[PDB]
């Protein structure tokens, strides 16, 4: 019901919506988006976002195994990989101050701070509060009214 | 949309205070993290949200089956505050992971004490 471009629109505009709700203890002047792994709803990201407080949303795709996710970007959209895969992204990523927001919401029990649903008629997502707390970086819970929006 | 740009000091609760975390081979939770629990359970009910998934986890010292029924306790014992701040009995889901999901280390003391917790999931 609905299609594939559709999807990676409100993808882009939910993602729009929750960094809305972050804040970085150091901000960038670019915030820097990271798509890491195979994806099918980021081709919308990767053109490149303005966020509505002026600042540019420069995405790129970078690999698993880079082993320095944690200092290229402040925000990572990660796709459909092993375990052995996000136990890699997430080791890179521990102590740094970075937002985490999984395609698939399958494996919201460590992780990803937000793990969306994106088939269906809209999208929803779960928070994981363990891991925003670990994350390094403030997110105010009025972000959850954007799941039920 | 983009309203999160709106919001100035007030209702920060998810930060790096908010983790629930439990002594070695301990299931009942200090009064400081009662605190942190009735804040998040006020902060949650304060945006519309009244239904909750609790999982609880260990480190990986000991029996499987034990650590299993550990956090299973843990995992109950952080309902019983969100009962007591008002969130009603049938939204919240628990469930126990026992060792099989660490965030940290069980090689060093600090991450084995990472990793004794009860994460709280808030589902769509």
């Amino acid at each position: 019901r609905t299609s594939i471009e559709q999807r990676s629109n409100a993808v882009s505009q939910v993602l729009l919506g929750i960094f809305s709700y972050v804040r970085w203890p150091k901000e960038p002047a670019v915030l820097q988006l990271c798509v890491v792994g195979p994806t099918e709803y980021a081709d919308g990201l990767l053109r490149g976002m303005v966020q509505a407080n002026g600042r540019r949303v420069h995405a790129e795709r970078r690999a698993v195994d880079n082993p320095d996710l944690g200092t290229l970007c402040n925000v990572i959209y990660l796709g459909v990989v092993d375990e052995r895969e996000r136990q890699q992204v997430f080791r890179s990523l521990a102590g740094h101050p970075v937002l985490s927001i999984s395609e698939r919401g399958t494996e919201c029990s460590v992780g990803s701070m937000f793990c969306l649903n994106v088939g269906g008629p809209r999208i929803t997502f779960e928070a994981n509060l363990d891991s925003i707390a670990r994350s390094g970086v403030r997110v105010h819970p009025s972000v959850l009214k954007l799941a039920r929006r | 949309q983009e309203q999160g740009f709106e919001l100035r000091d007030e209702g920060w609760e998810f930060g790096m205070s908010s983790k629930v975390l439990f002594g070695n081979n301990l299931d009942r939770l200090n009064p400081d993290s009662r605190n942190t629990l009735t804040k998040i359970a006020r902060a949650l009910l304060a945006v519309d949200i009244d239904k909750v998934r609790l999982e609880g986890h260990t480190d990986n010292y000991g029996d499987e089956g034990y650590n299993q029924k550990l956090s299973e306790r843990r995992a109950e014992s952080v309902a019983a505050v969100f009962r007591e701040a008002g969130m009603p009995a049938a939204n919240i889901e628990v469930r126990g992971l026992g060792m099989s999901k660490p965030v940290a280390d069980n090689k060093t003391r600090a991450g084995r004490s990472e990793n004794r917790r009860v994460a709280i999931i808030v589902p769509a």
